[PDB]
RNA sequence: CGGUCCGGCCGGGAACUCAAAGGAGACUGCCAGUGAUAAACUGGAGGAAGGUGGGGAUGACGUCAAGUCAUCAUGGCCCUUACGACCAGGGCUACACACGUGCUACAAUGGCGCAUACAAAGAGAAGCGACCUCGCGAGAGCAAGCGGACCUCAUAAAGUGCGUCGUAGUCCGGAUUGGAGUCUGCAACUCGACUCCAUGAAGUCGGAAUCGCUAGUAAUCGUGGAUCAGAAUGCCACGGUG
C-alpha cells in the first residue's frame, strides 16, 4: 500500500532537515515519494503577568510553534524499509508512521 | 486558454478567469445578483469594466473565499484587473490611474495587552 | 371586551392585547389564540362577541389577576411565616436570590437615603 | 505555599486515584442508571461516606515548583512567574517571546 | 436546584432522625448538615442547626419539608 | 527601566535552547518537571565541578544530559565512576533510561555562568566586591571578549543600606539581536543576606 | 498637527449619483459603520424630497445646503489671561461640512417618525432657509459680527 | 479533460486558492521644485508597497527608601504541647453610604417574526463530541469520527428580502420577585450556571466636571482561548462592516 510518516517538531530548520534525510534516503533507495508537504503550523500562545504582584498590564507574550511535515512513500521496497527504519534522526523530532 | 488573475483583500481571496464573449458573471457557481445583495458592491466588480470596455465582449468566471462582503468584492475587483492586464498589459496605465491595480494592504490591527482593543484605551480616572 | 381579569383589552392586534391580562405573557397569548382558532394579528374589530367569549373560555384555564396575585402574595407570606432565609429577605426589603448589597441592590432597596 | 498545604494536595491526589477512579465511577454510573433501581440503590448514601478528598474536584492545580495556587498553566505545570524564569533560560522547549 | 433523581441528605443525621423517631423525642439534636433536605419524618423534632458558631434550635414543620436545614439558621449577624 | 532577559530575547536568533526535546501537552508538564528535578540534582552534586550549563534532550523513550563543565575530570571521576553513579540516579529521577554527555568549557572566564558563580563563591569567601568584579572584567578582556559587564546588588560588604554596582569594559550592545551576548546569574548567600550577581559578555555579532 | 501637516483622504463618490459630496453626507449621517443602512436613509430622504418637491435631486440638495452654509465663524483664543473670541473667515471645503453636519444633527433632534422623513423635512426647511440648521448658521454670524472688532 | 448519485465525488490534473521553507523587493534610487550646489522636505513617475510602507518585540544612565518577605529565595526578629497541625460548619458574597472600572438600556439608524449571503483565529482523549431518538427548553439516552488542513465544538452576528409595530413608558427596556425545572459536583440554604411559565423597576439620553481615539483607527457586530468539575458583563486574542 503506502507508508506515510508525519513529522512534527518545534524547530523548522531542524524539521525539514529530518524530512530531507528521509526523502533523499527514499529517493536513493529507489522508493517513489510524494512530498514533503508543509502541513499547517499549530502555534499555541501564552500571556502571563510579568510582575510578582499587581501591575496587570505588564505581561510577556509567548508562543510555541509546532511544525508539521507529511512524508508519503509510494512503494514500500524492503531495502527502502530498512534504509529508513534505522536512520538516525534529530532527537527533538517526533516521528509518526501510518500503515 | 483562460486568462487569469488572483485578487485578495482583508482575509478574502478571489480567483478570476477571463474568456471572450458576453456580459456574464458567475461567482461561486452563483450569479452576480444572487451572490451580492448589495447593489453598490455589484458596481465595484463592474468597474474594471468601465475604463476597460466590456459590454458583451468577455466572460469573467470567478470564485472567492475569506473576509466579508466588501472584502470579497474588492478582492474580485483586484483580480479582474490583473486578468485584464494579463490579456494586454497596455491597459494598465488606465488601471493604475483608477487605483485598481494596487493591493489594499490595510489589515485589521491586532488587540494589544492593556488596551481595550487595538487602540481603544481603558478609561482613565484621575482620582 | 373584558376578560377573566375583568380588564378591558385595547383595540389593536390580538396577540399583544391578551398581554394586557395579568398572568398572560406572550407564550400564553400565542397558545390561546392558537388554542381558540384565531389569527394573531387581528384587532378587536371583526373579532365578534361569539369569538370573544370563546377566548374567555380558553384563558379561563389559567389562574390570573386577583386570583394570581393572591396566589403570589400567599407564596411570599409563606416564606415569611416559615422563618427561612428567603422569607427574612422579603421581610427586610433586600434581595432574595443572592445578589450583592455592598453596592447595587437598589431596585429592591428603593431609591437611596443619604 | 506551606509544606502542610502541599501535603494536603498529595493526600487528595492519592485518595482520588484509590477511590474515585473506579469505585466512585461505579456508584455514579449506578445512581445515573435510568433503567434500573429507580428507588432503592443506596449508592448516593455510600458515595457520601467516602473520604471527601477522594473526589477529584477537591484537587487544586498548583505550581509544581513552589506550590502557588494562582496563575497556574496546565501546559507547563507551573505558575506564570516560574514559567517565565524557566522560559528566559531557554528551559521550556519551543517557547520564546512571540509577536505578530 | 438538585436534579430530580435523588433528594439529598447526610447519612449520620438521617440515622439520627431515625432513632429520635422510634425512641420518642429528646432535647435538641446537634447537627451541622445545613445542606440536607428536610423530610416529612422530621416534622416534630427539634434539630439544632449550626450557623458557624452556635447550634440554632429549629422546630421542624410540615411546610419546612423540602427546604434546606440551613435556611433556618442565620449565619451573619446584622445589627 | 526594566531590561529584557538577554538570553531569552535571543532564543532562536543566536542563542540555543537548553531544553530541546519535543512533547505533546499530555506529558509536557511532566517532562518539564522531570527536567527541573535532574538539573537540580546534578547542580548540587557537581557544585564544585564548575558546571556552567545543562542541556537536556529526550529521544524516543530516553533522556540524555549534556553537562557543560570547565572541570570534566571531576565530573567524570576515576575511570567513569562518577559519570556512572550520576547516570543511575538521573535514570531514577527521569523514569526512562538515561545517558550522560560531558562537554568541556574551554575558557570559563568567557562563560557568564561560571563568571557569576566565581564571584558568588568569592563573596562567600569574604573577598571585596570591587576586586572580584574587576578581576572578572580584566580576565574576560585579556582573553578576547568584545566587552563585559558584571553587576552586584544588595548590601555590598555587609553595608546596612543595600547598593548596586557594576563594572564595564569594552562593548555590550544589548539592543543588537545579532550580538552573541552570554548572560547569566548567581546569588551570594552571605551572613547579611543575599547578593545577586548578573553578568554580560559580548563575543561579536551574527 | 504640531509639526505634521497632511492632505485629506479623498473618499469615493456616492454610488448612485457619483457625487463625492453626497459621500461626505452619507458618512456624516452614518453611525456604527452601517454604510449600507446610512445611504438607504439618505436616498429615501432625497427621494421623498425629490419626488414631491420639484425634483432636481442634486440641485434640491444644493438649494438647502446653500442656506446652511456659513461664510464666517469664531475661533476661541486665550491671550493675556483673557479668552478673546476671534472671528475667522472659514474655507469652502469645511463650509460644506458644517452645512451638512448641522442638517444631519437637526434631523435626529426632530419629532418625525423616521430619520428619512426627518432628514427630508430638514432639507425642505433648509431649502426654504428656516428650521434649526439655518438657525445654527445665524447664531454663528450673530456671534461673529459681535466680535467683528477683533478681526 | 474523461463519470455521473450533480456532491471535488472518483479517475485524475499540479494550473489556481491555501499550506510553509527558502529567495527577490524600497535605498530619497530616479526626475522636478524649495532649501545656503548641504542635510532635508515636497510633488511626480515606476511599483503590491514611497520616504522609519502598516503592526509588534525591543525600555539607555537614572527618578520615586515606588510595588512585592503572601510565588520563591533570603539577614534579623518572634511563636513551637502554639503563631505549627487535623476536621466539621461559617466568613472572604454582610449593606445607612461614597468613589473608580465596566455591561445593558432609554428605542424606528429600532423591536419582533419568517427567509437568507459573506469571516478570522483558537480548542480538543479523565477531551471535543456528530447523526438518530425523547423533551417547548436547559438538557437526557443511544452512538460514530478525531490526538485532527480529515472528526467535533460550530448555525457567525451586523447586513440584505418581505411582513408587522407607528413615537406610546410602547410589540422600547430588561431589573426584581413568584412557580416549576436542567446539569456540574460527596454537597448548589448561606453563594453556581442555564432553561420554561408568570412578573415587567428605574430608565424618554444624564449638572458641575471628565475619558478614549489620527485609519482598516473610532464606532458597532458577532467568534475563540487561558484559568476552570461547575462558575466571565473581567482578561487575553479573532475577524465582519466601517
Ligand atoms: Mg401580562
Ligand atoms: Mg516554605
Ligand atoms: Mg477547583
Ligand atoms: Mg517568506
Ligand atoms: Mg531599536
Ligand atoms: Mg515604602
Ligand atoms: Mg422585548
Ligand atoms: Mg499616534
Amino acid at each position: 500500500q503506502r507508508i506515510r510518516i508525519r513529522l512534527k517538531a518545534f524547530d523548522h530548520r531542524l524539521i525539514d532537515q529530518a524530512t530531507a534525510e528521509i526523502v533523499e534516503t527514499a529517493k536513493r533507495t529507489g522508493a517513489q515519494v510524494r512530498g514533503p508537504i508543509p502541513l499547517p503550523t499549530r502555534k499555541e500562545r501564552f500571556t502571563v503577568l510579568i510582575s510578582p504582584h499587581v501591575n496587570k498590564d505588564a505581561r510577556d507574550q509567548y508562543e510555541i510553534r509546532t511544525h508539521l511535515r507529511l512524508v508519503d512513500i509510494v512503494e514500500p521496497t524492503e531495502k527502502t524499509v530498512d534504509a529508513l527504519m534505522r536512520l538516525d534522526l534529530a532527537a527533538g523530532v517526533d516521528v509518526q508512521i501510518s500503515l | 486558454n483562460q486568462y487569469y488573475g488572483t485578487g485578495r483583500r482583508k482575509s478574502s481571496a478571489a480567483r478570476v478567469f477571463i474568456k471572450p464573449g458576453n456580459g456574464k458573471i458567475v461567482i461561486n457557481q452563483r450569479s452576480l445578483e444572487q451572490y451580492f445583495g448589495r447593489e453598490t458592491a455589484r458596481m465595484v466588480v463592474r468597474q474594471p469594466l468601465e475604463l476597460v470596455d466590456m459590454v458583451e465582449k468577455l466572460d469573467l468566471y470567478i470564485t472567492v473565499k475569506g473576509g466579508g462582503i466588501s472584502g470579497q468584492a474588492g478582492a474580485i475587483r483586484h483580480g479582474i484587473t490583473r486578468a485584464l492586464m494579463e490579456y494586454d498589459e497596455s491597459l494598465r496605465s488606465e488601471l493604475r490611474k483608477a487605483g485598481f491595480v494596487t493591493r489594499d494592504a490595510r489589515q485589521v490591527e491586532r488587540k494589544k495587552v492593556g488596551l481595550r482593543k487595538a487602540r481603544r484605551r481603558p478609561q482613565f480616572s484621575k482620582r | 371586551a373584558r376578560i377573566a381579569g375583568i380588564n378591558i383589552p385595547d383595540h389593536k392586534h390580538a396577540v399583544i392585547a391578551l398581554t394586557s391580562i395579568y398572568g398572560v405573557g406572550k407564550t400564553r397569548s400565542k397558545a390561546i389564540l392558537a388554542a381558540a382558532g384565531i389569527a394573531e394579528d387581528v384587532k378587536i374589530s371583526e373579532l365578534s362577541e361569539g369569538q370573544i367569549d370563546t377566548l374567555r373560555d380558553e384563558v379561563a384555564k389559567f389562574v390570573v389577576e386577583g386570583d394570581l396575585r393572591r396566589e403570589i402574595s400567599m407564596s411570599i407570606k409563606r416564606l415569611m411565616d416559615l422563618g427561612c432565609y428567603r422569607g427574612l429577605r422579603h421581610r427586610r426589603g433586600l434581595p432574595v436570590r443572592g445578589q450583592r448589597t455592598k453596592t447595587n441592590a437598589r431596585t429592591r432597596k428603593g431609591p437611596r437615603k443619604p | 505555599a506551606k509544606q502542610s498545604m502541599k501535603a494536603r494536595e498529595v493526600k487528595r491526589v492519592a485518595l482520588a486515584d484509590k477511590y474515585f477512579a473506579k469505585r466512585a465511577e461505579l456508584k455514579a454510573i449506578i445512581s445515573d442508571v435510568n433503567a434500573s433501581d429507580e428507588d432503592r440503590w443506596n449508592a448516593v448514601l455510600k458515595l457520601q461516606t467516602l473520604p471527601r478528598d477522594s473526589s477529584p474536584s477537591r484537587q487544586r492545580n498548583r505550581c509544581r515548583q513552589t506550590g502557588r495556587p494562582h496563575g497556574f498553566l496546565r501546559k507547563f505545570g507551573l505558575s506564570r512567574i516560574k514559567v517565565r524564569e524557566a522560559a528566559m533560560r531557554g528551559e521550556i522547549p519551543g517557547l520564546k517571546k512571540a509577536s505578530w | 436546584r438538585s436534579l430530580k433523581k435523588g433528594p439529598f441528605i447526610d447519612l449520620h443525621l438521617l440515622k439520627k432522625v431515625e432513632k429520635a423517631v422510634e425512641s420518642g423525642d429528646k432535647k435538641p439534636l446537634r447537627t451541622w448538615s445545613r445542606r440536607s433536605t428536610i423530610f416529612p419524618n422530621m416534622i416534630g423534632l427539634t434539630i439544632a442547626v449550626h450557623n458557624g458558631r452556635q447550634h440554632v434550635p429549629v422546630f421542624v414543620t410540615d411546610e419546612m419539608v423540602g427546604h434546606k436545614l440551613g435556611e433556618f439558621a442565620p449565619t451573619r449577624t446584622y445589627r | 527601566g526594566q531590561k529584557v532577559h538577554p538570553n531569552g530575547i535571543r532564543l532562536g536568533i543566536v542563542k540555543p535552547w537548553n531544553s530541546t526535546w519535543f512533547a505533546n501537552t499530555k506529558e509536557f508538564a511532566d517532562n518539564l518537571d522531570s527536567d527541573f528535578k535532574v538539573r537540580q540534582y546534578l547542580t548540587k552534586e557537581l557544585a564544585k565541578a564548575s558546571v556552567s550549563r545543562i542541556v537536556i534532550e529526550r529521544p524516543a523513550k530516553s533522556i540524555r544530559v549534556t553537562i557543560h563543565t570547565a572541570r570534566p575530570g571531576i565530573v567524570i571521576g576515576k575511570k567513569g565512576e562518577d559519570v556512572e553513579k550520576l547516570r543511575k540516579v538521573v535514570a531514577d529521577i527521569a523514569g526512562v533510561p538515561a545517558q550522560i554527555n560531558i562537554a568541556e568549557v574551554r575558557k570559563p572566564e568567557l562563560d557568564a555562568k561560571l563568571v557569576a558563580d566565581s564571584i558568588t563563591s568569592q563573596l562567600e569567601r569574604r573577598v571585596m566586591f570591587r576586586r572580584a568584579m574587576k578581576r572578572a572584567v580584566q580576565n574576560a578582556m585579556r582573553l578576547g571578549a568584545k566587552g563585559i559587564k558584571v553587576e552586584v546588588s544588595g548590601r555590598l560588604g555587609g553595608a546596612e543600606i543595600a547598593r548596586t554596582e557594576w563594572y564595564r569594559e569594552g562593548r555590550v550592545p544589548l539592543h543588537t539581536l545579532r550580538a552573541d551576548i552570554d548572560y547569566n546569574t548567581s546569588e551570594a548567600h552571605t551572613t547579611y543576606g543575599v547578593i545577586g550577581v548578573k553578568v554580560w559578555i559580548f563575543k561579536g555579532e551574527i | 498637527p504640531r509639526r505634521r501637516v497632511i492632505g485629506q483622504r479623498k473618499i469615493l463618490p456616492d454610488p448612485k449619483f457619483g457625487s463625492e459630496l453626497l459621500a461626505k453626507f452619507v458618512n456624516i449621517l452614518m453611525v456604527d459603520g452601517k454604510k449600507s443602512t446610512a445611504e438607504s436613509i439618505v436616498y429615501s430622504a432625497l427621494e421623498t424630497l425629490a419626488q414631491r418637491s420639484g425634483k432636481s435631486e442634486l440641485e434640491a440638495f444644493e438649494v438647502a445646503l446653500e442656506n446652511v452654509r456659513p461664510t464666517v465663524e469664531v475661533k476661541s483664543r486665550r491671550v493675556g489671561g483673557s479668552t478673546y473670541q476671534v472671528p475667522v473667515e472659514v474655507r469652502p471645503v469645511r463650509r460644506n461640512a458644517l452645512a451638512m453636519r448641522w442638517i444631519v444633527e437637526a434631523a435626529r433632534k426632530r419629532g418625525d417618525k423616521s430619520m428619512a422623513l426627518r432628514l427630508a423635512n430638514e432639507l425642505s426647511d433648509a431649502a426654504e432657509n428656516k428650521g434649526t440648521a439655518v438657525k445654527k448658521r445665524e447664531d454663528v454670524h450673530r456671534m461673529a459680527e459681535a466680535n467683528k472688532a477683533f478681526a
